């Protein structure tokens, strides 16, 4: 909960 | 005023020299408050601001994990773009992400965003409706199709509409005394010789926050934006900014040019001409 | 793409001999990100140097900040030398109190 859970391209 | 939470995350391969450099920097309004750097001794999300010490152990471990996860994700991302762009394994490439949300003074969502770029150029970015994606080129068009299929966009809107605005709110309060302050600029003008009986007048503005400011040189009721020369506002290494703008005037008639400084801490703009 | 660093060297406050200050070397609008930034005093390298304020622009070029505490002296010369892939040789920018 602060930064984003980044996706794979 | 409005505010915003801002992530600047970078991945960058270094073939022959191991796993990539992955970094993450986080900003609430021109104030660096968080950092991750896979080149640290002990790579762990660390505070960059006293008001972020407040947070307990749990926070720092969660951020440090979802960071380590993102790092892994961009390792994959980096190989994938190699194939997409038919590039060879032997070169060094960069991915870049800008992610966050701004809000208004009522604390409500004003705008969210997440942008990706590869080797400098735009790749793909979430549009303002928080639903669609705009692809830069056909390579990033594959990624797009993947993410429509995986409801990544509505998943990101949960993060943006929710996690992001609610912690910006958190941060603005935890650190109201720092983030919500207003340092007014202090200003002066410097004089410099020049061949051809010309003269350079630089107007400095220092020790101010927030970063937003405007300097203009005038002459009898009209600004000279064109024949000016400024430097992007800059960090002064202590959470304040400074900017300078110069103008070339003819010797003897510098008395007639005036400088103007506009900022949050300036109820009334500043006006200064020169210290003969 | 390659883009050249803009190296600006500047004190937090107007310089005054014997009074404490921060020395700044803002290195901007550069790409790729691999970059080497050394602050120098009297041609020597300064050890206690903090990096901060890393960011990008819509442009996507990199912006990073080196700074260190320092105490001005009339004779003491300060500088910033940066190595990047867009540069023939390492470019060194001297600090100019008068500017």
């Amino acid at each position: 909960k602060a930064v984003y859970n980044l996706a794979t391209m | 005023g409005p505010h915003s939470l801002r992530y600047f995350v970078t991945a960058v391969s270094r073939p022959g020299l191991g796993e990539p450099r992955y970094m993450e920097v986080g900003y609430v309004d021109d104030t660096e408050f968080v950092r991750f750097d896979s080149d640290a001794e002990n790579p762990r999300y660390e505070p960059r601001a006293r008001w972020m010490e407040q947070e307990g152990p749990e926070y720092w471990e969660r951020e440090t994990q979802k960071a380590k996860g993102n790092e892994q994700s961009f390792r994959v991302d980096l190989r994938t773009l190699l194939g997409y762009y038919n590039q060879s394994k032997g070169g060094s490439h960069t991915i870049q992400v800008i992610s966050g949300c701004e809000v208004g003074s009522d604390g409500r969502l004003l705008r969210g965003y997440q942008q990706y770029a590869y080797d400098g150029c735009d790749y793909i970015a979430l549009n303002e409706d928080l639903k669609t994606w705009t692809a830069a080129d056909m390579a990033a068009l594959i990624t797009k199709h993947k993410w429509e299929q995986a409801g990544e966009a509505e998943r990101l809107r949960a993060y943006l509409e929710g996690t992001c605005v609610e912690w910006l709110r958190r941060y603005l309060k935890n650190g109201n005394a720092t983030l919500l302050r207003t340092d007014s600029p202090k200003a002066h003008v410097t004089h410099h010789s020049r061949p051809e009986d010309k003269v350079t007048l630089r107007c400095w503005a220092l020790g101010f926050y927030p970063a937003d400011i405007t300097l203009t040189w005038q002459l009898n009721g009209e600004e000279l934006i064109q024949d000016m020369e400024l430097v992007e506002t800059r960090p002064a290494g202590d959470g304040t900014f400074q900017k300078w703008a110069s103008v070339v005037v003819p010797l003897g008639k510098e008395q007639y040019y005036t400088c103007h400084v506009y900022h949050q801490g300036l109820p009334e703009p500043l006006t200064l001409r020169w210290e003969p | 793409i390659q883009k050249t660093p803009q190296i600006q060297v500047y004190s937090r406050h107007p310089p005054e001999n014997g009074k404490p200050n921060i020395l700044n070397c803002y290195v901007t609008q550069f790409h790729p990100p691999h970059i080497e930034i050394q602050m120098l005093k009297n041609g020597k390298k300064i050890p206690k140097v903090e990096m901060s304020d890393m960011s990008f622009s819509k442009d996507w070029s990199f912006y990073i900040l080196a700074h260190t505490e320092f105490t001005p002296t009339e004779t003491d010369t300060y500088a910033c030398r940066v190595k990047h892939d867009s540069m023939a040789e390492p470019k060194t920018v001297y600090w100019d109190r008068d500017m």
